[PDB]
């Protein structure tokens, strides 16, 4: 967390309400927010993400994949050999 | 655009009550206008300002908010008191100047609840009270001004101050010491003299050279003089000693006023 | 089968001394029952209960053993104060409510030694000690009840307590502020408001509602209200902050009292 | 780890009023303080429990809640009255009594609405009401306790009720017949007599053998005396009789309550 | 679903009659509240429960059955005095609570005849006796709690008694000696002193301190505190000495009731 980082974030927060200000389309797009007693609000923590376990078995997978590909095309090079 | 709003009825409006002003949530609150009569603003006591059941502004009385605005020099007339969320005074330093002073204006998004509550006086001759909105688009609750009270003992000679609550990320637009004695004041953090042990004359001075207004029996220590936001104290964590050394002629309680700033949030000051 | 004893004569008790009772190595301490006469529990000072030299839990003075048996309704009889190291009021999840409560007691096995030091007051009358023990076939210290003591000022406001130790793997059972001026506290570990700002007739009501009893100017943050162990504060080697917002009327310093909990180490809290 | 919080403000306290305490969605609801005062207990009527707008739980007053408590023995006190999902007295059979207590907490978990309404009385003086919620991890609404109101004629001689709501799958923890003059009662269920006709006197000591207090002018059918809750009638759909024989000595209108049990349903009980 | 049934009418019920309660075979007796009037407590002698015709439990009056359960904290109601052979205060260790107090009830299944004689006095003013079952499921008689009496003599001084009959198998609950100068007893088996010479002071220091109420003139030795049935005396047959150190400061006969317990035999204790 950087406070003047915020800050500018802040000001910047400013400068996109100036936006719909100056154009008559953002004063049309309040219009319609009301003043009532009754919100749903859903305040909770969220993860963020995931390096090391997705990786490890999505290397495991391939490379054996890739391994049985090399056989395939060893004994195709194999038997141009033998065709000699 | 604008809106200026004629707020619901005040609830149960009569000497001795406890009533409130329930803000509707959904916008953004820049100016609220109280209409008061058969009242004085000394009669309304404790007013608190509450997000989410919160505290984030108290009043000890509503003359502390008319003296609030008459200290920035703000439009003062009989019968009206303002709550001034949008500060007027702020001049901005990498952004314009409506900006930095719109940015305090009271945001209730993503809010279940925003009210002013407050006593009424028993001694109330016929309390009558209305409320006006000035109203902008809908913003979080975000930058806002966290007024404090605080109650501290001075002497008769040297009293300090160190155990004023520091809350991590925050930072400090001004400190009122309310006493009738006091000469001098010196401010300092971490051995560091910010403001030097300033006679009364001298400070009243300098608040005046910004436009200020001083009030009466009381040691105000602006640091926003310039309007610069950034000139506030900012409560780092690093800080080991926040200490205010005030220089009395009395043996009396003062009422420290700290008027703190920070983003709001449902679980912080 | 337990085993009721009479334990062995406690060495030189006069006022103004400081005595010891030194507990046999080999079984296990369930409680340790302490008659005492011609000497108020205050009279006896700096309790400390020693394992291997090492400190477990301390009481200022022996009345706070009294008052920490009165909290959970324990018998309290005149003359005579229990150090109750089995937890009664446990109750088990996974397990019986009796393997819950015994799991606190005092083993011994694999301790070189097992002391209660304390001091005898001078203005103590005609001082008079003696203990009987309740022991159980013998254990390893395991799972123990740490009372800690720490000093902290209060202010008239809101006053914060953040610096509280928090040794890994151990828990917090509770909490007792005591202060004479505390009208609401609040905890918080890591932002999360696990108790509200709670007003003192409001705590207090939850604490009776449990079968405790309230303490004379005592603000009691009980973990675990229902018997259960896992309802404690578990104090997580990533836990960023464990806050305690107090909220007094008086200008004091509070005797913070809290009960940790966990496996006892040679080498540990 | 359990949370108390201190529940959003009661929207519109005053007499005459119908006021509901709005529970937010998510978690796990043990316990409800609700606190009272410029109005009594009696003064709060037709209090209703209801998740998803179906009613669980039925007050004719909020001073029927505090003779639920108070019958159990539970901490009794003036100006506060609690709301308890969680039965403290439930004993375990296969189970810990904490599983066992804790079964019959409020879980919220794929609830829309969560409410408890309730009327003030014109004649409330000054009512203030206010609710704390000790909660904990959120689950379904599952296992609850369904208390049901029903008004029958009793006469003098005897009387037979057998037109109670036998849901299927649910239970039945106890019956209360509201009377001043019930001699004695019987229940049966399909010919068998699972109750003889026991005097009041036989019936009340039996009550308080288990630690239940007397209620005034009741007549108390316990079938969770032990705590157990295998002990309550399981409403099979095979039963063809439930029935109750009153023995009464007056002729008047008994009000009859029925704590009803099962897993909660949208479309259930 | 227990069921509470009104016992048959108590054949001829007159001053100076031996009469009896018999039991009906097929279920379970938790227990049996006995109702009398015109007779007192100790006008009914020699009470005896008796299985297919063996003895199970003696008590030389009803009052020493008033105190049985007076000194467990249960329920007294004058007028009244209950027969309970379920116990509720016993607590389960690799069981529920609930399945060790049960495991007392008074099952029939298997049984001939199943009765509780006794004799009332001629004195008796105007004898009037009922009794109401608190009945569950059959079971075989099982685990049951076996009250025997003893009568020795004491000495002013020392006196010991180590001729209690000590049934293979067996266990023993606890020992009350029934005198009015005992100052403190011994307790010990092959030599091992389980119960140091604990002063009565000390001794009922302990029983309340595990909520048992102290009998007048009676020196208990509870060894099942926690309500834990493994903490009692084993009567391992290996068991060479079983002594009781007694030190009084009159010479009298004391009645020493001794609480045996074991899984009930057709040829056994
Ligand atoms: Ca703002
Ligand atoms: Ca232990
Ligand atoms: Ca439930
Ligand atoms: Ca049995």
């Amino acid at each position: 967390t950087g406070l003047d980082a915020l800050i500018s974030g802040w000001a910047r927060v400013e400068q996109i309400k100036a936006a719909k200000a100056s154009t008559g389309q953002g004063r049309v797009e309040q219009a319609m927010t009301p003043e009532l007693d009754n919100g749903a609000a859903v305040v909770v923590e969220a993860p963020k993400k995931a390096a090391q376990p997705s990786e490890t078995l999505v290397f495991g997978v391939p490379q054996k994949t890739l391994l049985l590909g090399f056989g395939g095309l060893l004994v195709l090079g194999l038997v141009m050999r033998g065709n000699k | 655009m604008r809106s200026f709003l004629n707020l619901n009825s005040i609830p149960n409006v009569a000497a001795g009550n406890s009533c409130s002003i329930k803000l509707p949530i959904g916008q953004t609150y820049e100016v609220i206008d109280l209409r008061y009569s058969g009242v004085t603003p000394s009669q309304i006591k404790n007013v608190r300002v509450e997000l989410d059941g919160r505290l984030l502004s108290t009043y000890k009385t509503l003359n502390d908010l008319i003296l609030e605005n008459t200290r920035h020099k703000r439009k003062i007339k009989a019968g009206v008191v303002s709550f001034h969320f949008v500060r007027p005074e702020m001049k901005g330093v990498n952004v314009t100047d409506l900006v930095q002073q719109r940015m305090f204006a009271l945001g209730t998004v993503g809010l279940t609840t925003c009210e002013i509550k407050f006593d009424i006086d028993e001694a109330a001759a016929g309390p009558k009270l209305s409320a006006i909105a000035q109203k902008s688009v809908g913003t979080a609750p975000s930058w806002l001004t966290m007024r404090r009270n605080f109650f501290k003992q001075l002497n008769n000679g040297t009293t300090e101050i160190a155990d004023l609550p520091r809350p991590v990320g925050y930072r400090i637009a001004a400190i009122h010491i309310k006493a009738a004695g006091v000469d001098a004041v010196e401010f300092q953090i971490d051995g560091t003299k910010w403001r030097d042990l300033l006679k009364k004359a001298d400070n009243d001075y300098i608040l005046e050279q910004y436009g200020k207004a001083v009030l009466d029996n009381t040691y105000t220590i602006d640091f926003m003089l310039e309007g610069d936001v950034y000139q506030s104290v900012l409560l780092d964590q690093m800080i080991q000693d926040l200490r205010l050394k005030i220089d009395s002629t009395m043996d009396e309680q003062a009422e420290i006023i700290v008027e703190y700033m920070g983003v709001w949030s449902r679980n912080g000051f």
